[PDB]
Parts: C-alpha cells; structure tokens; sequence
C-alpha cells in the first residue's frame, strides 16, 4: 500500500465508473438486449464488466497505469461509438 | 421535469449494480460491515485495502459516488446544470446506495460503506440497521494532516481533468474543512455508543495508528488530532506539489491561485 | 447484398484483429500464464479480445463498422504499449 | 533451428486456440461444403465470405493463411531483425499452421471456406481431393474483377493499413497481382475439367453471380473471366476510388511515389 498505488486506484475507480454507466445508460435507454454480445454496444459493456472484475490492489504501479491507459481508451471510445439519438 | 425517473429505470440500473457487487463475492453467516471515515482527499481507498486483506477479498465496496452519473438523464442533466449537477443527481444515487445496501445486507455479504465522517447519526442508523441483521459492524477512519488531504483533492481533479474535462469537477473547500473539523469529536462520540466492535485509524502508509478493540479505555480524538493537525515538512509536500504542477501546466491551468501557490513553495525549497 | 465499401472496411478489421489478437496471444502462451486467470492483466485482455472478435461484421452498418476498425485501433494503440514493458 | 523454428509444444498451443476461437457458434454437419476462394489480390474476396456465409446461413469456418503471420512464437524477434521484409521469413509457419487447421476442422466435418488466390491448379486440387476422400462436396468461389480496379485495390489496402500501423505496412507487389490475373481464367478451365467442383462461380464487387458451372456445365469460366478481368474502367466509375486513395495518399506523405504521380495523369486526362 503505497500512497502512490492508492492514489491511482481511486483515479482508476472515478473513471471507470463514468465511462461504464456511460454505456450501461445507452444500452439501458435503448432497450438493448444484455444477453446479445453480437449488439455493438452490449458487446463493449460485456468488455467493460470483464474488465472490472479485477482486484486491482494486487496490481503493481505499471500495471495500474496500464489499467488507467485501458480507461483513458474506453472513455475516448465509448463517446465516438454512442452517436445514436 | 429530467430530473425524475422511472420506477423501473431505477429497477434496471440497481440489477446491474447487484450483479457487479456480488461478482466473485459470498454471503457469509456473520457478516461484518466496515463503516468508512476520512475527509475528502485523505485517500480512504487505503482504508479499502486493508479490508480486502482482512476479508481475503470477500469484501463488497459501496461508494455513492459511483452512481451519480448512473441516473438515466445523466446527460441531459449536464448540458443543462453543467458543474452544479451533482446536487441534482445526489436524490438518485442516495436512492441507490441504500436499496443496495438494504438488498446486499439482505442476503450478508461482507460490506465495506464509503463515507467521510461528517457525522455521527448517519453511520449510527446504519450500524443499528445492520445489527439488526446480525452484522458485526466496525469503523475504519483515515487520520490524514489537512494540509497532505488539501493537496490530495487538488491533485484528484486536475488528474481528473486531464483524462475528462467534463467529468472533472472540484472539491469545494467547505466539504473538506466540515470534516476536518468534525470528525475528531464524532469519532469520541461514536466510541462512547459502543455500536463499533472496532475503531481504527490509518495513515497515509496503510499503518494502524489506533484500535478502540486493542486500547478501548483510550479515545481516538486525540490520536485523530495530532495526525490532522501535525507540521508537514516542506520536504514531505514537494513530490505531490512537483505533480500538481506537472497536471496544472499540462491542463493550462497556469493562471489560478493554486498554481502560484504551488509554485512559490516549489521555488522555496531550491538548494541554494 | 453487400458493397464495396463495407466489405473493404471488413477485409482491414480482419487483418488488423488478427495483427493485435496474435500479438496478445503470443505474450500469453510465451510468458506461460494460466489463460483461465482473468485476474492477470494480459489474460484479461486477451479474453476482452476473444469477446470482440466474436461478432458477425456483415451484419453491421457502414458507421458500425468504422467503430469497429476503431476498436482495433485502440487495442493496437493500447496493446502495443502495455506489453511494452 | 534458433528464431525461426518453434517446438511442437508452441505450435500445439496456439493450434488449440485457433481451433478454439473458429469452432465458436458453429456445428459439424453430415453434408459438409468446402468452398475454396479464389481472385487475385485486390479482388476483394471478402465480397464471396458474405455471399458464403448467407449461404450456409452463418454456420461456416473461415480459414485464412494470412491471419496466423503474426502468430509465429519468435514473431516479435524477427521484427527486430527483418522489420518490413519479415514476410518470407514467417510463413513456413502460417502454412504448416493452416494445413493442420484445415486437417482437424474436416476430420470433424464442419462447412469450411478456405481462403485461396487460385494462382496455382496444384493446391486447390490437392485440397479438393483431400476434402473429398473425406465426405466433403467441393466448391469454388472466385472474383470476376478488372485488373485495374484490383490492382488499385492493392494500393488502397496498403495505403489504410499504412494509416492504421506505419510498421506493419507492405504493398502487394504488381508482379504479384498480375500473375494471378495471368494465370487464373486458365487455372478455372483447368479444374472445371478435372470435375471435382459441384460448382465454379464468378462474383463481381457487389456479390453478383456473373456465372456457375453448375448452372451452364458445357461454358468455360475462362471467356467469362477474361472478359470482366480485361474490361475497360469509365472515368464516371473510377473517379471515386482515385479521389479516395488521392487524399489517403497525402495523409500518408506518399505523394513522391510513381503510384501516386499515375493516379494525377488519370484525374488530369477527366478535368
Ligand atoms: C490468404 C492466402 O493464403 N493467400 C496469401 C498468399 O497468396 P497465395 O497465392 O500463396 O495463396 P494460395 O491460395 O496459393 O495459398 C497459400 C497457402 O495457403 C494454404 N492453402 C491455401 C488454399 C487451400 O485451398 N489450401 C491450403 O492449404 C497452403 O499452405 C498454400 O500453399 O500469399 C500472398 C503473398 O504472396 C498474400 O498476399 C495472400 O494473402
């Protein structure tokens, strides 16, 4: 437990949990099928609950900035793909 | 009127959310709750850790913020309120944290509750409600110096910023000091209900500073206090100032209070 | 039935999934990790992957498809750069 | 031995992945179809995988030489040597790979499309004959496509695959793109008379049947082909593609190319 690593875990939580309820409000409020990963966007929140089931406490500096990075790619992805009205 | 929601659209979400929490988790005969406290900034997501240890993982972590921009109309509700949107979706999200915690206490698995200590009643009427559920429940507290916590909020926002803009925002001043100030007094009071089986204090290093099981006859206020109100040497501060700055530049933030601040006290501790 | 346009689109997402999935696939197998432990940040990849590859493209629009060479895109980017240890 | 070669155990692993990852949503059946691909580079194959898959109605096995290039254990270390002339040195590999995916996916009898330049009559015969010793009905599917229009497809691809990833990038050479299209409609009548197709058939760019054997038993494919392969291109039909691959051209910094400088000389000849 190094500051440093807590730090980076809370950061990583705070964006994970906006790019996720992102796309679970778009696959949500477009009545999409959560049992369907052939559905674009089910698909991605599939990708995301996977990504989340880590234990991120047992990860070390480089692969929590790794995990970050993932988040940063997320959030600029879900925005481009979630252009319907 | 975007600010409401469906009965169901609550529904849909809180499903979700209980499918997530309980992902690799299990309901126990004897669950313990472990109620969090910590201003903000005093990087309680330690406090996480050391409780994922103590369970071996079997733990579910509750945090309200996470919901925040989970209400249905999120979106909607910022390019309308823009940085004073989370006094809007707060009704949702307090909606939420409690369904969950009602549902998951239901059943008795291992929780861990964030919040900031800002008062006594609120982890009091949860700590009763779970007993009553047959939960042992403990307190975990951060005891962190305001000036170490400051910086904190700080640095959260402007690393923040520059992965989001948008879903940055800062940490008022007041929602640090309220803590700050009320907190050494709570945790004496919430020692004196007996309610907690423990109460602890950790540092910034994950050190156990004070255990109301270990030394119950000695109250945690003082501990608290020395910790909140300790002397940071000039030298402690400047790797996390070094990265404030690295941020702010970054973000062109350059021209705020903050950065002049910083970037004095930077400019003080130059080997002459 | 189909176009030009889409089955081009098609024929460099599948060049590109297989060029990033392999690059993956190899770190795995060469560095000996249990595939079945989604706990380690490259397994977890790699099933995320197994997950995106695992759709119809010709059942897709044309604006699909561009997120999806986007997607690539990003895990190339982001592959790339986490196996770069 | 070293760098280029692997140990049974490496390929054994990724061959248990591969079949992994093909088998996913897909049954074995009683009459199981071989379709072999064929069109030179450029062609735009992937237009007879969507005709294919409708086909079968999504229950069939792509099996694709190229995708297992970069699967090579060492892949990483021949980089790191023979950077943009890596291809040679990999595909021992990606063929042994392809011939045992191929192997073990017909011993369980799935559809299967296999992916094919019809080049050479010596591999799809040989593989028409290895399928059918084993209950599978033999098909080909192959592009009816102007040299030109394939051959600008060659650069097209190349010049996206430069955009997405400036170091896995090579051009197909022309040589190569030429010989197949001076090869195959001879190659087609070739094995039309071997009589191990139950079906030759010509598709152009949108997925339209330009011709089965099938249909027409006594009609070569080759007058047919030869003529969509020789066909001259209008300026109304090439405008775009030129423009597109113009533009994607200056993203990529290749104006000073030979390939680039032909494609002004044919926007400046239809201003
Ligand atoms: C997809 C493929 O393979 N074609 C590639 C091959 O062209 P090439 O013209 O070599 O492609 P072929 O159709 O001849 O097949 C190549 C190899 O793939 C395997 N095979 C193919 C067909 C078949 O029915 N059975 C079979 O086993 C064989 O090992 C064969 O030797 O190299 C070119 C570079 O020069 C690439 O641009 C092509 O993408």
């Amino acid at each position: 437990v190094t500051y440093e690593k807590t730090f980076e875990i809370e950061i990583i939580n705070e964006l994970s949990a906006s790019v996720y309820n992102r796309v679970l409000n778009y696959v949500l409020n477009h009545e999409l099928n959560k049992n369907d990963s052939q559905l674009l966007e089910v698909n991605l929140l599939n990708q995301l609950k996977l990504a989340k089931r880590v234990n991120l406490f047992d990860y070390s500096l480089e692969e929590l900035q790794a995990v970050h990075e993932y988040w940063r790619s997320m959030n600029r992805y879900s925005k481009q793909v979630l252009n319907k009205e | 009127n975007i600010v409401n929601f469906t009965d169901k659209q609550f529904e849909n979400r809180l499903n979700d959310n209980l499918e997530e929490l309980i992902q690799g988790k299990k309901a126990v005969e004897s669950p313990t709750a472990f109620l969090l406290g910590g201003q903000p900034g005093s990087g309680k997501t330690s406090l996480r850790s050391a409780i994922f240890e103590e369970t071996q993982g079997n733990v579910i972590v509750i945090d309200n913020d996470t919901f925040k921009q989970q209400h249905p109309n999120f979106d909607e509700l910022v390019k309308l309120y823009e940085k004073d949107v989370v006094k809007h979706v707060t009704p949702y999200s307090n909606r939420m944290t409690e369904a969950i915690i009602s549902r998951l206490s239901d059943q008795g698995y291992n929780l861990v509750i964030e919040g900031t200590g800002r008062t006594t009643d609120v982890p009091i009427q949860t700590a009763t409600m779970l007993q009553a559920k047959g939960y042992e429940t403990k307190m975990y507290v951060m005891a962190v110096p305001k000036i170490n916590s400051y910086l904190g909020t700080i640095e959260r926002y402007e690393t923040m910023y520059a992965d989001d803009p948008m879903t940055a925002r800062a940490t008022p001043k007041q929602a640090h000091d309220i803590v700050v100030k009320n907190l050494p007094t709570n945790l004496e009071t919430l020692h004196k209900t007996g309610l907690f089986s423990d109460i602890r204090l950790y540092n910034r290093e994950g050190v156990k500073l004070y255990s109301s099981l270990e030394t119950p006859s000695i109250s945690p206020k003082e501990t608290l206090e020395k910790e909140l109100n300790r002397k940071v040497s000039g030298k402690e501060i400047q790797p996390t100032l070094e990265r404030i700055e690295q941020k702010m530049v970054l973000n062109k933030h350059q021209e705020t209070p903050e950065f002049k601040a910083i970037q004095q006290k930077l400019e003080s501790l130059q080997p002459p």
